RNA sequence: GGAUAGUGGCCUACCAUGGUUUCAACGGGUAACGGGGAAUAAGGGUUCGAUUCCGGAGAGGGAGCCUGAGAAACGGCUACCACAUCCAAGGAAGGCAGCAGGCGCGCAAAUUACCCAAUCCUAAUUCAGGGAGGUAGUGACAAUAAAUAACGAUACAGGGCCCAUUCGGGUCUUGUAAUUGGAAUGAGUACAAUGUAAAUACCUUAACGAGGAACAAUUGGAGGGCAAGUCUGGUGCCAGCAGCC
């Protein structure tokens, strides 16, 4: 690109938390739009924590373009981004794995299914099968 | 559950709809200041009566009156700001007086045609819904604007659009290819 | 006299003319340049009281 | 003098006296009355369905001469016999018969309107189908 | 005195005959839940308020009750009434005025979708669950902004001023135009990133995207109130128009 000049605004520390957490203007004329990862690594440089380390969400931009506005919080380790993010903030960052699930509607039937079921279900399964014998 | 968006308009109809003299001045004022709507003549006749009926029932009451105090000064405060008003009359009866004229002069459209980026109000119109304008460093489409002087000083041409140069334009590409194939 | 029947008489006797062809007129803002440009700087028909449809006189 | 009161505990008589001339009043009766609601044949809607029976050719009040060719109808909800202008041009031919219209007022709340008399309501829809687009063809009825 | 968690005709035993009323009791009607408020106004006011918030009532109509701190619970039981289902006819299971969705009623009203990402709540509890809720789909209910077109030169017609050397120039005008040319982005396609739980939209920008045949703004109306035809054809108190005349 051409001069990104990403630049924080109202950094501040949270040791609670363990991170530190700001809001961002990058200010990019002649160029579409920036990227996270490219967003991440410009961040990981300036800031030297990590690239997996550091976060960012939100970067509306700025009407007619030349700049767009979000937020990035950096963390003190990979290790702490990892135990304390959201699962959907290290997935769409790439660090994990999203587990996939069926739909809700199929998770409540299956649900009312082993409700209406009492018990393990084995000797349900015997008395079934005894039952359609014959 | 979630609390419900307050909407109320910008703008309110004549009471008697057929007056000649009425028509014609608003028509007047349209086809001068360069206007699609008796909705946006009304629009700044309503804010004008806005001002108007608080500027009566402010000057109603007498002087160091700190409820006269501070609306009049917020008053002032935001038509000094706006431009609507000068800068060395404060003593409310020009408020009184005041015109959709004067705030048809302080909107974009006709102070880019008296700064001299349009050689007419339309021409200034379909530059503002183009976007080929910005009054500080972003981009705006929208005539109707109540600037606040800062916008005064700081005009130029849209810098991402020619006559503020970083690209030639697409029909000027377009252009550009035709003469390639005519001259291939 | 009888009359309940003819409903749509001079709506079928009618001679049909169709409207002719014409460009498409200026809309919005530009309707209103025109209004204001044949009203006012075009100074055609102020005789004594400013008709707007003039019939063939 | 004047007639009315004046002591400054009094107005129990001005409320009442009040509630008389109200009762005198026009539309203060009828909307506490609702004759809209228990006489009325629409029960104080905007509109109403309804099926032609037949057809009927009222002529025209003085000082005038024609014939209205308006229509006989029955409600849905009511079961009331109503009688309703059809408004334009060739619309009756439009609107033949067992047609599941529908009716609306005239603009004069409960009157007749011109030369039409006995006729306080109209026809707006035939089965869905609006009777300006039956007449200016922008739309067309189903045949069947 | 019983009952209540508690006062108290709340209920019982005995006793006194009282209590409310034209300052509208009691009975009837209500397209009556009340209120914070909504429309509308110089003042006074009139009308509405089912409806996001507060307090009430109800779960098809009534009655009863277990568990529990808290229910007269209904997405809990028991019976009756009216509804209605499955039957290998012996028997069994239900209450969408929860979210979607359907029949009917009508003038009159959305998808049998995605997610717990937020806002909160619940549990033993950070981790799970939540049609509470958020997202999207239908959506011209209402509100904000705002495209449909502009600009230069070429053929006519002007107004100041210079020459006042005739009606020659008209320097400059501002419109009239089967004149001509450019540049100028948007609607829509977007590669993409961004958006978001995942998205689809907004904003961004590539690449593609007008000369009107282009990308085509309708709805009312022209005798008055009430602004806008003494125009043309058809009709002939017929058809029809018209809120009033």
């Amino acid at each position: 690109s051409d001069a990104v000049t990403i630049r924080t605004r109202k950094v501040i520390s949270n040791p609670l938390l363990a991170r530190k957490q700001f809001v961002v203007d990058v200010l990019h004329p002649n160029r579409a739009n920036v990227s996270k990862d490219e967003l991440r690594e410009k961040l990981a440089e300036v800031y030297k924590a990590e690239k997996d380390a550091v976060s960012v969400f939100g970067f509306r931009t700025q009407f007619g373009g030349g700049k767009s506005v979000g937020f990035g919080l950096v963390y003190n380790s990979v290790a702490e981004a990892k135990k304390f993010e959201p699962t959907y903030r290290l997935v769409r960052y790439g660090l994990a794995e999203k587990v996939e699930k069926a739909s809700r509607q199929q998770r409540k039937q299956k649900k009312n299914r082993d409700k209406k079921i009492f018990g393990t279900g084995k000797r349900l399964a015997k008395k079934v099968a005894r039952r359609n014998a014959d | 559950p979630r609390a419900p968006r307050t909407y109320s308009k910008t703008y309110s109809t004549p009471k008697r709809p057929y007056e000649s003299s009425r028509l014609d001045a608003e028509l007047k004022l349209a086809g001068e200041f360069g206007l699609k709507n008796k909705k946006e003549i009304y629009r700044i006749s309503f804010q004008l009566s806005k001002i108007r009926r608080a500027a009566r029932d402010l000057l109603t009451r007498d002087e160091k009156d700190p409820k006269r105090l501070f609306e009049g000064n917020a008053l002032i405060r935001r038509l000094v700001r706006v431009g609507v008003l000068s800068e060395d009359k404060k003593k409310l009866d020009y408020v009184l007086a005041l015109k959709v004229e004067d705030f048809l002069e302080r909107r974009l459209q006709t102070q880019v045609y008296k700064l001299g980026l349009a050689k007419s109000v339309h021409h200034a119109r379909v530059l503002i819904t183009q976007r080929h304008i910005a009054v500080g460093k972003q981009i705006v489409n929208i005539p109707s604007f109540m600037v606040r002087l800062d916008s005064e000083k700081h005009i130029d041409f849209a810098p991402t659009s020619p006559f503020g140069g970083a690209r030639p334009g697409r029909v000027a590409r377009r252009n550009a290819a035709r003469k390639a194939e005519a001259s291939g | 006299h009888g009359s309940l029947a003819r409903a749509g008489k001079v709506k079928s006797q009618t001679p049909k003319v169709e409207k002719t062809e014409k460009p498409k007129k200026p809309k919005g803002r530009a309707y209103k340049r025109l209004l204001y440009t044949r009203r006012f700087v075009n100074v055609t028909l102020v005789n004594g009281k400013r008709r707007m449809n003039p019939g063939p006189s | 003098g004047k007639g009315k009161p004046r002591g400054l505990n009094s107005a129990r008589k001005l409320r009442v006296h009040r509630r008389n001339n109200r009762w005198a009043e026009n539309n203060y009766k009828k909307r506490l009355l609702g004759t809209a609601f228990k006489s009325s044949p629409f029960g104080g809607s905007s509109h109403a369905k309804g099926i032609v029976l037949e057809k009927l050719g009222i002529e025209s009040k003085q000082p005038n001469s024609a014939i209205r060719k308006c229509v006989r109808v029955q409600l849905i909800k009511n079961g009331k016999k109503v009688t309703a202008f059809v408004p334009n041009d060739g619309c009756l031919n439009f609107v033949d018969e067992n047609d599941e219209v529908l009716l609306a007022g005239f603009g004069r709340k409960g009157k007749a309107k011109g030369d039409i008399p006995g006729v306080r309501f109209k026809v707006v829809k035939v089965s869905g189908v609006s009777l300006l687009a039956l007449w200016k063809e922008k739309k067309e009825k189903p045949r069947s």
